[PDB]
């Protein structure tokens, strides 16, 4: 015949193992750019000497050789930059062929065809398709990450930890990233095919998928619903009718599947750690090494001056006033790549944030921002550095406002409080790794103030005597939903005179971002104090008082505004978090791959009332497929539930089982169990 | 829009495994989640699979769902069949507007010998023709499992308008029977060379034929 | 547990209107989309309509679009279906169904009510006309012959049929009825007998329709030609 191809062997399993893509649950050939793969191609005869083959690869709807979304390359003896195919051996009619892409190739799905020149004729045959990802193993790839252990954490690990809580009590939730789970890589690639950029100009978008800066910024937009019907619809209202309480999610898997299967319609509802977990999945799936960051006391600066305003009334109510805010924490991501746009001192970790806060070039997106650049205060560099710098290091101004007079006055400036205990999961363990010193110079240093002035640069008060009165709120005993709250306010008089202190106190339930929900308690007190006398004032809030307005955040904001005659107010502030009841998971046998293992959940109702509508949701990559739901019967007061269920480990290694227990009185109780799966 | 096509019926013996397929006519089966439902006679449907392959609380682990991209189909698989699994089963999916159900599959758990239907096709009676009407009556008896499909032909061509078919029900002897009717005008009856009733049972077809020139 | 209770079903004439109601309890009503699905007797499930959790997105089957309107009411935890311009084809059991999905626009029916029955017909009470299904000319003796009665155009159900006043029971089968597009029911009854009996044993079906207070006898004769 004319020379024609009979069959192709992609040697998928071998190539996937060599390309570090073997973990994805998928049949497809998944490869990493800049790295060869070997195929065997069986022809109808041996190659004639007036015969030639060309490979053609293309990605996207408008492939172009000049944009590098199409390449045409001969089967040669040599590699010549770009894409190449080397005939490694002929044996009969079988060709052993090593194909390789350039390190600068666009990521995504590709088609491969073969063009045959034979007997003066030209024929073309589609060979197959493959997925090409970024290559953090390859020294010349922009996403290169040289350390083995760190690549394992930041690319290959599908279970993680996100720090939450407050500066008074840092806690953690597990998160199932689940980048290897069925359809997740495919869904993450679909994200790119649905952005506003792709819809506007697919040819340019696809060509730009060689750039982790670009893919990273696209994902920061597309993970939020705003503008583009992307993945997650945000809600910080405390009312989650029509969707899941943001705290009930345990991973990215069901979110991404629910988006796709609904016809790419937003999933309801997310808060910041939910956006971050989901963005983390997408980054790791596409091969940008990434991790999740939590910033405590995180500032939302809306007017680009690196200062945020918080307001109280003289009766000690927090006020919702001014666009700016301070969150108990905010979660975002870092991606690992060089910054060809900024230069060599600014590569490494880059902030990316899918939480819709500020528009950037018209669109709710954020980053990439060099972490190094933020610490040095080079806030003129792309992208979104003013906003990010304020999040970790705004100054905070406390104001009194009295709407009866219309007067506002400045109480205090606090230049140390924003940006604390910036945290990420340690490599290879669940320890908390503090990265504040990467984002800022130390609080209290000359450097920190110098950098603040520099940053400010790029984008009358009378100081009174030191207050006579100092105060602080302290917790007495346990904080637990169902139990009363006991606090002490401690005041001390440092002046030389006796002082009479008038104290106005409130407690407000809040969302973790500072959204005020409802007042649940308020008192006033008057305390006469001798020079140097310290005194206490007990504060008691019953279950009945908070039960109706406490949200899944379990947060109460307590405030004491203290005043003596002829001195400015002192504001004493404490946010508390109440513990959920204990929820435990245990495995009753050792976990071995492919063998069922019985798990046990224990939960005790601490209330004197029954709990109803009890649901256990469980998931964990490598331990079960998808999300198990178990209806649990109504629990009488002080009664315990014991629920047993099987799981079926599918991979060996250290895996993470997550559970959410929800009922009418306790939304979103969380449990996590590390499970060692043996071969 | 799309359709979901299921087999009319399936059967297997107690303790064996059976599979019911659900093929999507256009668009990808994995674009949207698939559910399965069981329906017993006299009762509302109950859900047995949701989200392609998840099992509700209370459903035995003998029930499983799957998706097969290559055939653009979903499947419900029941292992260790018990006599109580005999029921109708429906698949369901959706697009961003509309909900689509499969046409249903009767699952028989085999408890007696398979038995081919006996078919009798009656032409219109002279009494009916004298009342200016015409009904062809195809009576189907003595079969098992209790599932058939009925196709009518005018000459050698399909006809569905004016057909009504009963769902099979048990006879005294514990086999099944069914009926089907073709309503015609006397003019249509007298005009055609012949009409046929074709009954397909367990992949085999029985046909019977009547002509207006036979009772002459 | 979730309970859904439909009501408002009944007999009604083509072109008139009917309103169905469904009361929901045992879950947070406003969290979920709700559906109507219908099933004609002995047939398949046909989705009718969906309404979103917040009532802002509604969809209809093509077969009902323009004629039916879905709605819901939060304070009464209820779903409704206003059905106008009814047709005999709208005859079905109408089920209320809670959607499975929380927080996404996918659709599935996690809980179904027992349904409310809707019969659409212009018919008045009417006794049947009975026609013979005469045994084949080609009665191979040393074999069997089927013969029957066609019991046509009655309303409402049911009809019962006996043969030879209950003297003939062996081989008898009386089929379920069909509802015709006219709004009237028909059924058939068949008996299998020895071919050698046809010349000498008389065969009469006795049809009883209690709603019309009619009993109708029909003699079923072998065909001459
Ligand atoms: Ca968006
Ligand atoms: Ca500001
Ligand atoms: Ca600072
Ligand atoms: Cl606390």
């Amino acid at each position: 015949a004319a020379l024609g191809v009979q069959s192709i062997n992609w040697q998928t399993a071998f190539n996937r193992q060599a390309h570090h893509t073997d973990k994805f649950s998928s049949q497809e050939l998944i490869l990493r750019r800049g790295q060869n793969f070997q195929v065997l191609m069986i022809m109808n005869k041996g190659l004639g000497s007036n015969e030639r083959l060309e490979f053609i690869v293309s990605t996207g709807p408008y492939p172009s050789e000049s944009a590098m979304t199409k390449a045409v390359f001969p089967l040669s003896n040599g590699s010549s930059g770009g894409w190449s195919a080397v005939l490694q051996a002929s044996n009969g009619n079988t060709l052993t062929i090593s194909i390789s892409s350039p390190a600068s190739a666009p990521i995504g799905r590709y088609t491969m065809a073969l063009q045959i020149f034979s007997q003066g004729g030209i024929s073309s045959v589609k060979l197959g398709t493959f997925i090409l990802l970024f290559n953090p193993w390859l020294n010349v790839d922009s996403v290169f990450m040289g350390n083995h252990a760190e690549r394992e954490e930041y690319v290959q690990e599908d279970a993680g930890i996100i720090f939450v809580g407050s500066t008074n009590r840092i806690g953690m939730i597990g998160w199932n990233f689940g980048q290897f789970e069925e359809d997740i890589l495919s869904i993450c690639l679909s994200i790119l095919d649905r952005s506003l950029n792709f819809r506007r100009d697919a040819a340019t978008d696809v060509a730009s998928r060689n750039d982790p800066k670009y893919v990273g910024r696209v994902l920061s937009a597309m993970i939020n619903s705003n503008d583009d019907n992307g993945v997650l619809a945000g809600n910080w209202s405390g009312t989650y009718t029509g969707g899941r309480d943001p705290r009930s999610w345990n991973g990215s898997v069901e979110i991404l599947k629910n988006w796709k299967k609904s016809g790419f319609s937003p999933v309801r509802y997310g808060q910041c750690w939910v956006f971050a977990g989901t963005l983390n999945t997408a980054l790791r799936s596409l091969g940008i090494p990434s991790r999740v960051i939590t910033n405590f006391n995180s500032a939302h600066d809306t007017d680009r001056n690196l200062s945020v305003d918080v307001y109280y009334d003289p009766m000690g109510n927090p006020l919702d006033k001014g666009s700016d805010s301070v969150w108990n924490f905010h979660v975002w991501n870092e991606g690992w790549f060089v910054r060809s746009d900024l230069g060599p001192s600014y590569g490494g970790w880059q902030v990316l944030d899918a939480t819709p806060q500020e528009r950037s070039q018209g669109v709710f997106q954020c980053g990439p921002a060099s972490v190094i650049g933020v610490r040095e205060g080079d806030v003129q560099l792309n992208f979104d550095m003013p906003f990010i710098f304020a999040e970790v290091n705004a100054d905070r101004i406390t104001w009194l406002y009295d709407n009866t007079t219309g007067k506002q006055w400045k109480n205090s400036v606090n230049s140390h409080t924003i940006g604390r205990y910036i945290s990420t999961k340690a490599v290879g363990s669940n320890a908390r790794m503090d990265v504040t010193d990467k984002y800022k110079y130390p609080e209290g240093s000359d450097q920190e103030r110098q950098v603040f002035q520099k940053a400010l640069g790029k984008l009358l008060e009378t100081e009174e005597q030191e207050p006579s009165i100092i105060g602080k709120l302290k917790v007495a005993g346990m904080l637990a939903v169902g139990k009363e709250v006991n606090l002490v306010l401690l005041l001390k008089n440092l002046s030389r005179d006796t002082k009479t202190v008038t104290v106005n106190m409130t407690a407000w339930t809040i969302i973790y971002n500072g959204t005020l929900v409802h007042e649940v308690w308020k008192d006033s007190a008057t305390m006469s104090l001798d020079p140097e006398e310290e005194a206490e004032h007990p504060i008691k809030i019953s279950y009945a008082q908070y039960e109706k307005y406490l949200k899944s955040d379990n947060m109460i904001r307590i405030t004491a505004v203290c005043k003596v005659p002829d001195e400015s107010e002192v504001v004493v502030e404490r946010d508390i978090i109440l513990d959920n009841p204990t929820l435990t998971l245990e495995v009753l046998n050792e976990a071995r791959v492919r063998k069922p293992v019985n798990v046990q959940m224990l939960f005790s109702n601490p209330l004197d009332e029954p709990v109803r509508d009890c649901v256990l949701m469980v998931e964990g990559s490598g331990l079960l497929l998808g999300n198990l739901k178990i209806d649990v019967p109504t629990l009488g007061p002080k009664e315990g539930s014991r629920v047993r269920f099987d799981i079926l480990p599918s991979r060996s290694g250290t895996k993470q089982l997550l559970a959410d227990f929800s009922c009418n009185k306790f939304p979103a109780i969380k449990a996590m169990l590390s499970i060692d799966v043996a071969e | 829009n799309f359709m979901l096509t299921q087999p009319h019926s399936v059967s297997e013996s107690p303790g064996k495994t059976v599979t019911i397929s659900c093929t999507r006519s256009s668009g990808s089966i994995d674009s949207n989640y698939v559910q399965w439902y069981q329906q017993r006679p006299g009762s509302a449907p109950t859900i047995v699979i949701h989200e392609d392959n998840q099992r509700p609380s209370g459903v035995p682990d003998r029930f499983s769902g799957s998706i097969d991209t290559s055939s653009n189909s979903a499947s419900l698989t029941i292992s260790g069949l018990k006599t109580e699994d005999e029921a109708d089963y429906y698949c369901q999916s959706y697009d961003p507007s509309n909900v689509v159900f499969g046409g249903g599959t009767k699952l028989t758990v085999l408890g007696q010998p398979k038995a081919a239907p006996s078919v009798t096709l009656f032409p219109p009676s002279s009494e009916e023709l004298q009342a200016n009407k015409a009904t062809l009556v195809c009576l189907i008896s003595d079969f098992y499992p209790g599932a058939v499909t009925v196709a009518w032909k005018a000459d050698s061509s399909p006809v569905k308008a004016g057909v009504e078919t009963t769902t099979p029900s048990k006879q005294s002897n514990n086999k099944y029977a069914a009926s089907s009717y073709l309503s015609l005008t006397p003019e249509q009856w007298k005009s055609h060379r012949s009409y046929s009733c074709q009954v397909t049972h367990e992949g085999s077809t029985v046909e019977k034929t009547v002509a207006p020139t036979e009772c002459s | 547990e979730v309970q859904l209770v439909e009501s408002g079903g009944g007999l009604v004439q083509p072109g008139r209107s009917l309103r169905l109601s469904c009361t929901a309890s045992g879950f947070t009503f406003d969290d979920y989309a709700m559906h109507w699905v219908r099933q004609a007797p002995g047939k398949g499930l046909e989705w009718v309509s969906r309404i979103s959790w917040n009532s802002r997105s509604i969809a209809y089957a093509d077969s009902v679009k323009g004629r039916f309107t879905i709605s819901r009411d939060s304070a009464k935890n209820s779903l409704y279906l206003q059905m106008n311009s009814l047709r005999t084809e709208d005859t079905a059991l109408y089920y209320c169904a809670k959607d499975h999905y929380l927080g996404s626009d996918s659709y599935g029916m996690d809980v179904w009510g027992q349904g409310t029955t809707v019969t659409v017909s212009s018919a008045s009470t009417k006794g049947p006309s009975v026609f013979p299904l005469a045994p084949s000319s080609k009665s191979t003796s040393g074999g069997t012959a089927a013969l029957g009665c066609l019991v046509k155009d009655y309303f409402p159900e049911p009809v019962t049929v006996s043969w030879n006043s209950g003297a003939l029971t062996s081989g008898v089968h009386t089929f379920p009825a069909v509802l015709q597009s006219s709004g009237l029911y028909s059924l058939s009854s068949v008996v299998t007998v020895p071919s050698s009996s046809l010349g000498t044993q008389t065969y009469i079906c006795n049809v009883n329709h209690k709603p019309s207070n009619t009993k109708v006898d029909k003699r079923v004769e072998p065909k001459s030609c």
